[PDB]
């Protein structure tokens, strides 16, 4: 009986972040942001470019 | 039972994934992705250039490899005797700024 | 897991060390940064701001 | 974890400015050095030549 008002709460706040991951999808969208262009992306490229240095070397 | 820890499992889930999202919001602003773009680019650059380089080079020995295991004794030999030379006239030098 | 990486790369923006011999102003970012945190320091130090 | 890092760049300006810090290198140098030069000149360093 606990358990189950407990998950009548639990439904209300999984509506609720629903909301809040499609806010946040679309800002991140609206910034030009691609996956090339993150830090762990342009790491890796830069780890790239030192790899390839030291191999014309 | 089977459904209430089913919901609690969904919950959970979805709370991580909100914060996630909200990370990256803060850390990718338009100016900031702006010089990423910029990085890119010269990094890119970089890296065209650079296997262009290591391409040309590697044709080039290629030629002199086929020669076999006797000319790179020959120069190994050649090289050897070029770097005692250079050692003895280094040390002649050296020798005659100490005559007071 | 996934999203402790995302939070160490939002904290660490590992992006700014990847064009070292990049100069502007006549110094490279590193040397700017460096700078920065001696005068950062010197403000902090003057300023009895012990940090 | 992400409470205490996001509570830690709201109390520190200079730490904030720090990470913009290579945003100006690549966009805009003249800033750049307004921007340190003002934290240096704040030092007052009587430079001989």
């Amino acid at each position: 009986e606990i358990r189950s008002q407990n998950m009548k709460k639990l439904k209300d706040k999984s509506e609720e972040y629903k909301y809040k991951i499609h806010a946040a999808k679309d800002q991140l969208s609206s910034a030009g942001m691609e996956e090339p262009l993150t830090h762990r992306s342009l790491v890796s490229l830069s780890e790239t470019l030192t790899e390839l240095k030291a191999q014309s070397m | 039972n089977a459904e209430y820890l089913e919901a609690k499992s969904n919950a959970l889930f979805l709370k991580l994934r909100m914060e996630e999202l909200q990370v990256l919001t803060d850390c990718y602003t338009p100016e900031k992705v702006l010089v990423h773009r910029q990085i890119r680019d010269t990094l890119e650059a970089g890296v065209k250039k650079e296997k262009q380089e290591l391409s040309t080079s590697r044709q080039i020995l290629s030629s002199y490899e086929f020669l076999g295991p006797e000319f790179e004794g020959l120069v190994q030999e050649y090289t050897r005797l070029k770097d005692k030379i250079k050692d003895n006239r280094w040390m002649l030098q050296e020798l005659s700024k100490s005559l007071p | 897991k996934e999203v402790q990486a995302t939070v160490m790369d939002w904290w660490e923006q590992p992006v700014q060390l990847c064009l070292p011999s990049e100069e502007r102003g006549g110094l490279t970012l590193r040397q700017w940064r460096e700078r920065w945190t001696v005068a950062v320091t010197a403000l902090q130090r003057a300023t009895g701001s012990r940090s | 974890d992400l409470q205490l890092k996001r509570k830690m760049l709201e109390s520190n300006k200079l730490q904030q400015i720090e990470k913009q810090l290579y945003v100006y290198f690549f966009q805009n140098e003249e800033q750049l050095k307004s921007i340190v030069g003002k934290l240096e000149a704040q030092t007052g360093g009587g430079s001989s030549a």
